[PDB]
């Protein structure tokens, strides 16, 4: 069963053509008195296969990116971990119980964001940069990756200037 | 009951489908018609995107799956070997075994027909005696009553003699490899005495 | 008498269908034995170990890197086999009887299998003449017949090697004393160390006579 | 162009698949990603087999997209050796992480290789 | 001196207390240096480090 | 039909106690698995379930 | 290659061809 022998029918070898052009004639009446059945079909948005244990299986989703954020249709962001060849992986950042299987998964097309900038200064936010504080909306912010890689060896100097702690044990 | 043999003893869960569709298939005499109803499904599936949405999309439910499968294949008068199989296939979701199948249906129709391909590389082209004399020394390398077909490649690195390729076994009868088992029996034997 | 008597084999073939951490799967090779040297179109030689129904899984011995998907890999016919015989004395061979030690190749030696069944009850006699280590804590307290297995355990740096090493530069002293029928032969394998540490013991034993 | 030149077929963290249409990536390889924001160069690690290698990302794969372009070097990763890398600041890969131009090369090794031989150690204390 | 999944500040002393000692010259006698660096440090990806 | 939610209530019809059933996952292939608050035995696969 | 989303299949059932078998055998006369 190797794929030298899989690859020989990718070339026709029928040499009788009775039943293909046949059921060519019959197959889209039989599709189109189902279609009320049918979720429409998905390539770039994405479809949950399985969702339990604060994983979900997403079928589609054809161009995320490693590592992004997600946007189930209930609002909730999911963040792809492992893309695989037919489903992706995402784990959800929030309740997993309001996530459905054959819900829409929407991509937002940006690895994991938060709002960072003097206007997050002051808030209370959860662990996405959502303000849990109640007074509003973060404003006068931007978004930025939460895995940024670390600085390298020559990005960085020598540890010179005191953070002073207040605790006397501490500081001295 | 009692069904026939089929000649392979094949892999499981795709190769296991397809001897069983081979021995439904020659209790019938049904054995080419099956093939080609295959034959024409391979060809089935590239043209129609929602024919083999039937097959990769979880999402299509059995109902419809199943039913899109029956309400096609109910004329144009295909084996009721094919279409108990393909409402089969259609029930389970297995579908997508169906390149598997014919895959593994090819090598229990081949192993019918005992005809067991060959390659049969020499050093430079043959005679119409040399080509004769050959095949009674090939079909002592195959085990019935098979025959072998040939295919002819040529190497002049053999010095003479051939080399018969079988795809699962090769026998090397050239005389270039009859120098290196020489040399190598009197470079052994020079040094045992 | 040779050519009189001769047809070369037919070789079976199979393709390596996954390759990866020293282990090949291979299709086909549907005559192989189990435990049955297998040869890689890479030159590198492997071992069937797991013959399952749909592949053979094949053991590298040597480096997997060579090998890649759909590489042709033949069957020998013949279990894994060793050069014995008197020629081995005073070589270092490597896990397959190959010599390592730059001389050559090994001469006046014969190939017998390496997974032989242990002789029964039937075959022994009791254990009655010593061993002796030289270690006169062993000797003495924990003596060695020959014929016994005797483990040598303890934690690392200990000194395990240093008893077994005193017991084979010993039986050098003792082989140019006794006649040639009680004369020992030692061999030592070495799994799994470092090949300076084997270089070491290659010279400790060239440098004692042993 | 076509062949010779696979494509990202599943990213899980720090392993991705790469498909090759003809001519695998011998194991130890080189695999480079192309649209990558950074360097990202990829090592064989396994052909798992269906015309698939596993490889080992010597970066970080968020960004990876299932059909992203993998060109195949033909060797392991080779880094600058020689008396031009002294006093310089290598990564794994061999690029400069010092800033201070290009490390001049005698050779550029590949970094995987056999130990010496058993002939070839040396019993001096 | 091939630093392997160890903290990149380490990285950094050692290589400026090593500009100072003369170990490590820069510049246009950067061949008169005696020691060259690796640095596969603690916050690589585990390929990155699994190879420095 | 539409799955239920996860830690949805489902109740077992025709068993000698009320089984009721919570939602624990959503398993692929239209399928939910449960957790039973009372004893599975007598349970028959096939068996109507209905979501409250 | 169009073809290629069936070239691997995996199935929900580890005893298919017990259901396989069936709706062949009663497909014979
Ligand atoms: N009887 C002894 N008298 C003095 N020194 C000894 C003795 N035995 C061993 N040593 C010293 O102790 C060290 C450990 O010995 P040895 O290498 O034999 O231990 P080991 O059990 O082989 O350890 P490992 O294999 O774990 O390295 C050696 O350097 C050896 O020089
Ligand atoms: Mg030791």
């Amino acid at each position: 069963a190797d794929a030298k022998a899989l690859d020989e029918l990718r070339k026709p070898k029928f040499s009788s053509k009775y039943l293909i052009q046949h059921v060519s004639q019959k197959l889209i009446p039989a599709v189109k008195e189902w279609e009320k059945s049918y979720q429409p079909p998905v390539i770039h948005l994405g479809r949950v296969l399985s969702v339990g244990d604060g994983i979900a299986r997403v079928y589609g989703l054809k161009s995320v990116q490693a590592g992004e954020l997600v946007c189930f249709d209930s609002g909730v962001k999911g963040m792809a971990l492992n893309l695989q060849a037919d489903h992706v992986g995402v784990v959800v950042f929030g309740n997993d119980s309001v996530i459905h299987q054959g819900d829409l998964v929407y991509r937002t097309g940006q690895i994991v964001n938060v709002p960072i900038g003097p206007g997050t200064l002051g808030r209370v936010t959860d662990g996405l940069g959502q303000p849990i504080d109640g007074k509003g909306p973060l404003t006068n912010v931007r978004s930025s990756l939460v895995e940024v890689k670390a600085p390298g060896i020559i990005a960085r100097q020598s540890v010179r200037e005191p953070l002073f702690t207040g605790v006397k044990a501490v500081d001295a | 009951l009692k069904l026939p043999t089929a000649p392979l003893q094949l892999s499981g869960t795709s190769a296991q489908i397809a001897t069983l569709l081979w021995q439904v298939a020659a209790k019938e005499n049904q054995l080419d018609k099956v093939q080609d109803e295959l034959y024409q499904f391979i060809e089935l599936f590239k043209q129609h995107s929602e024919l083999r949405r039937l097959a990769t999309d979880p999402f299509v439910p059995t109902l419809v799956r199943t039913k899109i499968i029956s309400s096609v294949l109910k004329d144009s008068g295909a084996s009721e070997i094919t279409k108990k199989l393909f409402e089969a296939l259609a029930d389970e979701g297995a579908l997508s075994a169906l390149l598997e199948v014919t895959v593994n249906y090819e090598e229990l129709m081949l192993a019918h027909k005992k005809e067991v391909y060959c390659t049969v590389i020499t050093a430079e082209p043959l005679d119409k005696l040399e080509r004769v004399e050959l095949t009674k020394k090939a079909e002592k390398f195959v085990d019935a009553g098979f025959k072998l077909v040939m295919q002819e490649k040529i190497d002049k690195k053999l010095l003479g003699g051939f080399v018969i390729e079988f795809s699962d076994r090769r026998v090397d009868m050239s005389t270039a490899k009859k120098v290196e088992e020489f040399n190598n029996f009197v470079n052994k034997l020079v040094l045992s005495i | 008498e040779w050519e009189k008597s001769y047809q070369p084999p037919v070789i079976h073939l199979g393709r390596v269908l996954s390759v990866g951490d020293g282990i090949a799967r291979v299709y086909g090779l549907k005559s192989v034995q189990a435990g049955e040297l297998v040869c890689f179109d890479s030159g590198v030689k492997g071992m069937a170990l797991n013959l399952q129904a749909d592949h053979v899984g094949v053991v590298v011995f040597g480096n997997d890197s060579v090998i890649h998907q759909g590489d042709l890999v033949y069957r020998t016919g013949q279990i894994v086999n060793v050069p014995i015989g008197p020629g081995t004395l005073g070589r270092v061979t490597d896990g397959l009887g190959q010599p390592i030690d730059g001389k050559g190749p090994l001469t006046n030696v014969r190939s017998s299998l390496v997974e032989v069944k242990a002789p029964g009850i039937i075959a022994r006699q009791s254990v009655r003449e010593p061993l002796f280590t030289g270690v006169k804590a062993v000797d003495a307290l924990v003596p060695i017949g020959r014929g016994q297995r005797e483990l040598i355990i303890g934690d690392r740096q200990t000194g395990k090697t240093a008893v077994a090493i005193d017991a084979i530069i010993h039986q050098k002293n003792c082989n140019e004393q006794v006649p040639k029928a009680q004369r020992v032969y030692c061999v030592y394998v070495a799994v799994g160390q470092k090949r300076s540490t084997v270089a070491q013991l290659v010279k400790l034993f060239t440098q004692t006579g042993a | 162009p076509a062949i010779d030149a696979g494509y990202v077929s599943q990213v899980i963290g720090p392993v991705v698949d790469v498909r090759f249409d003809g001519e695998l990536p011998s194991i130890l390889s080189s695999l480079e990603v192309e649209g990558h924001s950074v360097r990202l160069v990829l090592e064989v690690a396994q052909h798992m087999g269906d015309n698939t290698v596993r490889c080992i990302a010597m970066d970080s794969t968020d960004g990876l997209v299932r059909g992203q372009k993998v060109v195949d070097t033909g060797s392991p990763i080779k880094v600058p050796v020689g008396r031009g890398t002294l006093g310089r600041i290598m990564n794994v890969i061999g690029e400069p992480v010092d800033e201070q131009g290009p490390i001049d090369a005698a050779d550029i090794w590949s970094i995987h290789r056999e130990a010496p031989e058993f002939t070839e150690q040396s019993t001096e204390q | 001196f091939a630093g392997v999944g160890e903290r990149t500040r380490e990285g950094n002393d050692l290589y400026r207390e090593m500009i100072e000692s003369g170990v490590i010259k820069l510049g246009a006698e950067r061949g008169n240096s005696k020691c060259t660096l690796v640095y596969g440090q603690m916050n690589e990806p585990p390929g990155a480090r699994a190879r420095v």
